[PDB]
């Protein structure tokens, strides 16, 4: 038996979008005040104060489930999971810094200078 | 990534698998499928999928794709391929596509008629249901505020005929001649619901009859008060043909011209809509349920019979007396409702429901019917039949998916097909209008959150408009923007026949709502209504009024306490 | 609390009932809305109470005699029709001649 | 008195807590809305007294238990919002889960 | 009742289970479904099901669903859901509906969309094969007569540009202006077959290209001739985006401005069409096949290397001379040939449509290409690799359907995704345009026997007119009423922008043939064309021109003897 | 193997619409001239000439095949399977001598003039 709206929930959990890379880096606040980014929001065109290997971060959002977001206090240093865009991967606004295209390449991670 | 169901039901709503608790009943509804990619889940809020770049796109909306309107992922319940979860798109008025929303240029598996832009305003689909509006055939038009009562209930179609609170009006669904059609048809401009305007179907000549078919009715009216005749019917069939309608009957209850086989007779295996086809309400007593058994028949059902209930038979013998004017005092008065009273055919009613027989379910409202509990006394009724009858050999083994697909269809789908309107309203398909209700399951089908028709919401909850929040007390449901102004009339539709279309009853009688015709009401038949093609065998015995069908005494007990009521009502 | 129409309007029926049983209690003869007011209100609180339609009918029958109301209160209420929301779902109540 | 509409849906919500109020002398298991009636009439009557936000809150919590009210009706009330008028203005009054 | 197959198949033809052959090929397409319930199949002729009062009905043409032309039980060939055996309507020159005719008032189980009556004209379906028209996305408008060809082999809708017989036309699908578009969109007026107008995509202003949209060009076309440059395509996609219009390319084959990454890089992962994914008509040589890897891009190829014979090498030394005028004294001329001349990529192209990388099929007309043999030398293709690689996983264990749907799908279905016109034409489906091809099994691929345009026979197989039987001999194709005074305009589409429609072009270029304005051109990818979704890594080798795809090098010996040519052919 | 457009039939028999009643009457051509009647033509409106039980096939069709006739041959008597309608059973034209629906009658073949 269940309560009036629940959910006889099956014993299974859920599985994310596997077969996509991914990569690993740690994000610091340089800045005095909290950052929080979102799930996809795109981190080659987040804020300058937060000190990361930047051009790894090229067409890839948070590697976390849509909708949240993870929140960074003044200096804390914390190791964040990253996950390519789908589709056509053509990307456009945020800061005026790449708007669209893809960078990928097989064998070097070239083009798009910044 | 790896997450638990837990917390995953507690921000995107269920998935595959999960089953969902309709209120306080029995009844538990499972998904089917999930239409769409794990991982790029739509939802709207702050610092979420739906901004700019993300869920948004640069493209235009001349871009034929970009909606009105998107619901971030809701359990739909239609009767076609109900219970599944998936988004669902609003472009123009109409459903778009049924799927997965977002922007396919940055997001993998994206239906292409359904992309979130610029023009898209979400809602929040998620821990709710998704459903087609009701449709009510039988409306007895004797008050305009009495679609604000169904409208809180679900139900933003009507169909039926009246003046006001005539006699003639109080007892038969009938907007009689050229003129009081033409003044209803201009009266309902300022309702916020569907209407179809029934005619006088009583008539030897043909004339009489398209006078009022181009005047704009979607069908005829056969009652007995106006004489249900062999030749009222005949005609009434015969034009009905010529002019692609929906005629609906409430026989002579008194077997004055005949007994129920030669009203039969009188049809000539012509589709027709018999109203409450138990006997309540009316018809040849004591075998009108017979009637359900032929193919051509489209078999309905007032409201206050069902679910049977253990006083139910106390308050007919009362009621009976002031919707047909019958004295208490007068023999032949009284004498003649004690057999339309009979308590046997009620319960029969209820089991029909379930075996898919009685194919939909309307009200009489405001004479021997309620318009504001049509969707609850269905989901009353399915609780009932599920405690006796158990689970169908149709139905699947861990759910009751099956009952409630049989049964939503009832005041969904198949009383569009009846009156020759499935491809404007129905059920939530593509490229139909966009007439949906939207309810918790914990209030499901008794009190939904909001109504939207035409892609704007016209009825829903709202709390003190004072208030920083639309939640706060004394939350009462009030007309909304899709119920002001022009956007009314826009969003709602007066349907008629073609004859009336061609002729342009929009223009003559100067119609501002959307002027939609009926069309395919003759053709159809019982194998063509949802869920419910069933044709058995009938004998009905007419001492004791007992009921077998196939062979098989039909009835069931009477039940003292029901599902929602006391519970969520007040009054 | 999601209130519907039908239950909006019930709430001005119930505001009416209070002032007729505090007139009753000054002692002064109810007149026609104050008499189907405290009538219909019966029907109500008996349905909210698990009553069946035959007890509300004959309960509320024998609330008011025509000493408890004004000389032709009796004479204009030959019937009084009310919808109360009982165990198993709305009713009619049609009370023939309470007085 | 000049009554903003404010103030004129805010009776029918008190003629709702005199009905709650009095089943609950007869020993009645309320339901949604009268358990919503009688919950927000001590945020109102609260503010009227002079009461905090902080007290009327955790007041409000300590109205009724789930044996006073029909089963499954905490269930479907995980937070009840009103605003009353207080000493400083309107304020709002949030009640996660009162039973 | 029961009878056995062989005196069914002989005169109601196959149903669920029957296998049929496609002509001499190995390939046999097993029947998926039949939509029809047993004993009252609906057939034409001398004292058959199809009469007054059991097949046809009284009832009027206005009650929505009375046909026009019936197709008596065929089996259809559709990339969807095809390979079933239904009876299909048309109605107002699109499908009424897929399943069962006859008269629902007097038959069990009859489709409500399908009803045959006093409008219909039926076709004898059985025995017979039914199929969606082919589309030619790559036509160089060199000759009139072409359409003809094209046309006699099941192909009914052109795309491509030109003025007539001019260098410039003979090398590129171009019609360059507002004057050139409007005169070939009124010389299109004379023409049997569906015309969407491709224009000049070589400019660095916007209002070139915005000239050519609002006189109506259904895209852009982007040629080496013309400077297949970064800016000619980042512009030319750039107008595309606003327009919602599709773009195709010829790339550069001098890797003059850049290399394939660098066009790709100036695509910034905008939908393309690219021709000749293969090389030979053209692109970035040595690897243009790996711009098929990417999602944005819609793969098609030309029809003179399909399938890859023993004697393909030597033709197209003297064949790339005159289409792009390339000199044989000159060594720059010559040398530039020697790479596009590449056999390995061939090879990779025949194994590549098997796998279901390159999602569509065009032609390159009278330019490296045959536009009579389109149909054809897809089923020549079938045939080579279900007899070298065998039946895929995906492919079912007892019939080649996955094969032959996959393929079907690149002429049919595919490019009208690519060209946004799959609303109107493509598939088989309820709601869509009547264009359709008729062939028997013996002669399937190859040579039909009707080509229904707009549901009027527009072109068919006929015999001596003044006979008494259209069959005897000499049997040559010829234009049928579909293709006479005004209904060949009627049934025959000018598709344009939506610019153009909005502006007015029908009414400033007076075109009486039907103006539909394209699409969804935009938002669609490699997912969205049926059958071929797959986007695998590629790795080319630029030396030997050695082709692997996921590791695995990508080729296949040549064939000597194809299926269907000599055996059916004349000349 | 098969020929080329030939049909690979599964080796199984069709059967022709079951659970519906039959009823076999023999019917002698009293005329000179042969009748040949089709699947779908209504058996009570077909010619006088024609000797047989004529209220047996109240609303019934030859239970054959579709599409094709038997043929009878002057003075030739051969017994028929006949099969009721399907859908609503309503059938008009033929010789005005019925023209509606034939009723499933409450259990007896009453209703109608002959
Ligand atoms: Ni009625
Ligand atoms: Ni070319
Ligand atoms: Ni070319």
């Amino acid at each position: 038996n269940t309560p009036l709206g629940g959910c006889i929930l099956a014993d299974t959990p859920i599985t994310f979008n596997e077969n996509k890379p991914v990569t690993k880096v740690k994000v610091r606040n340089t800045g005095d005040r909290p950052i929080q980014v979102g799930s996809h929001f795109h981190f080659f065109e987040v804020n300058r104060a937060l000190e990361f290997d930047r051009a790894a971060a090229y067409g890839k959002r948070l590697n976390i489930s849509s909708t949240t977001a993870i929140r960074f206090e003044p200096g804390d240093e914390t190791e964040v999971p990253l996950i390519p865009f789908g589709g056509k991967q053509t990307l456009y606004g945020f800061n005026n810094l790449v708007d669209g295209w893809t960078g990928e390449g097989v064998v070097p991670n070239s083009e798009r200078p910044d | 990534p790896q997450i638990s169901r837990q917390e995953y039901a507690g921000l995107f709503g269920p998935t595959t698998g999960d089953k969902i608790r309709l209120g306080d009943t029995n009844l538990f509804i499972e998904i089917e499928k999930d239409l769409r990619g794990y991982g790029e889940e739509s939802v709207y809020g702050g610092g979420k999928s739906l901004r700019d770049g993300m869920g948004a796109n640069n493209h235009l909306t001349r871009d034929n794709g970009v909606l009105d309107l998107v619901i971030t992922n809701v359990t739909i319940v239609d009767a076609r391929l109900g219970v599944i979860k998936a988004d669902v798109g609003i472009r123009d008025g109409k459903i778009a596509g049924i799927g997965k929303s977002g922007n396919p240029g940055v997001m993998d598996g994206v239906t292409p008629g359904l992309v979130v832009g610029v023009s898209t305003d979400a809602i929040s689909g998620e821990h709710l249901i998704l459903t087609a509006a009701g449709i009510d055939t039988h409306i007895h038009l004797i008050s305009p505020q009495q679609a604000y009562h169904a409208l809180s209930n679900g139900v933003a179609t009507f169909f039926g005929g009246g003046i006001g609170p005539t006699d003639g009006t109080n007892g038969t669904t009938v907007t009689p001649g050229p003129w009081n059609i033409r003044q209803m048809l201009r009266s309902v401009e300022g309702l916020p619901v569907n209407v179809g305007i029934l005619g006088k179907g009583n008539s030897y000549g043909r004339g009489p009859l398209l006078e009022q078919a181009i005047a704009g009715v979607v069908g005829y009216k056969v009652h007995e008060d106006w004489g249900a005749t062999a030749n009222a019917l005949r005609h009434s069939l015969r034009m009905a043909d010529e002019m692609d309608i929906q005629v609906s009957v409430h026989t002579d209850s008194l077997n004055e011209c005949g007994y129920v086989e030669d009203t039969i007779d009188a049809f000539e295996g012509r589709t027709i809509h018999t109203f409450h086809t138990e006997g309540a309400g009316g018809g040849h007593a004591p075998d009108i349920i017979r009637v359900a058994s032929q193919p051509n028949v489209l078999p309905s059902s007032t409201n206050p019979t069902l679910p049977y209930g253990v006083n139910s038979q106390a308050e007919l013998f009362d009621m009976i007396m002031v919707c047909h004017n019958l004295n208490p005092n007068v023999p032949a008065d009284v004498s003649f409702a004690e057999s339309r009273v009979r308590p046997e055919t009620i319960a029969a009613e209820n089991v029909l429901h379930d075996m898919g027989v009685i194919s939909m379910f309307s009200s009489d409202s405001q004479a021997m019917g309620r318009v504001g509990e049509n969707w609850l006394r269905v989901m009353q009724t399915a609780n009932a039949m599920k405690a006796s009858r158990g689970k169908l050999p149709e139905d699947a083994p861990g759910n009751d998916n099956f009952r409630v697909l049989r049964y939503v269809a009832k005041i969904t789908i198949n009383p569009a097909i009846a009156q020759g309107v499935s491809h404007v309203i129905g059920s939530v398909e593509v490229g139909k209008m966009a007439d949906l209700v939207l309810w918790d399951p914990r209030f499901f089908g008794a009190k939904p959150k909001m109504v939207i028709k035409g892609g704007m919401i016209n009825w829903a909850a709202m709390g003190d408009p004072n208030a920083s929040l639309p939640t706060p007390q004394p939350v009462f449901y009030r007309p909304m923007f899709g119920a002001m102004g022009k956007t009314m009339q826009d969003t709602c539709v007066t349907f008629v026949s073609q004859a009336a279309l061609d002729d342009g009853v929009k223009e003559k009688a100067g119609l501002d709502r959307q002027v939609i015709a009926v069309k395919n009401c003759r053709t159809i038949s019982k194998h063509d209504l949802v869920r419910n093609d069933q044709t058995p065998n009938i004998e009905v015995d007419p001492e004791t009024f007992a009921v077998k069908v196939d062979g098989v005494h039909a009835t069931c007990e009477p039940i003292d306490t029901a599902a929602m009521n006391q519970r969520y009502f007040f009054g | 609390m999601q209130l519907t129409p039908r239950e909006v309007e019930k709430l001005m029926i119930y505001t009416l009932s209070d002032v007729a049983f505090k007139r009753k209690a000054r002692g002064l003869k109810l007149n026609y809305p104050e008499a189907v007011s405290i009538i219909t209100v019966t029907a109500m609180e008996g349905a909210r109470d698990g009553k069946s339609v035959e007890d509300v009918m004959k309960e509320a029958s024998k609330v008011l005699t025509k000493d408890d109301v004004m000389d032709g209160v009796a004479d204009l209420i030959p019937n009084v029709q009310v919808e109360a929301i009982f165990t198993d779902g709305s009713r009619l109540v049609t009370v023939h001649d309470p007085i």
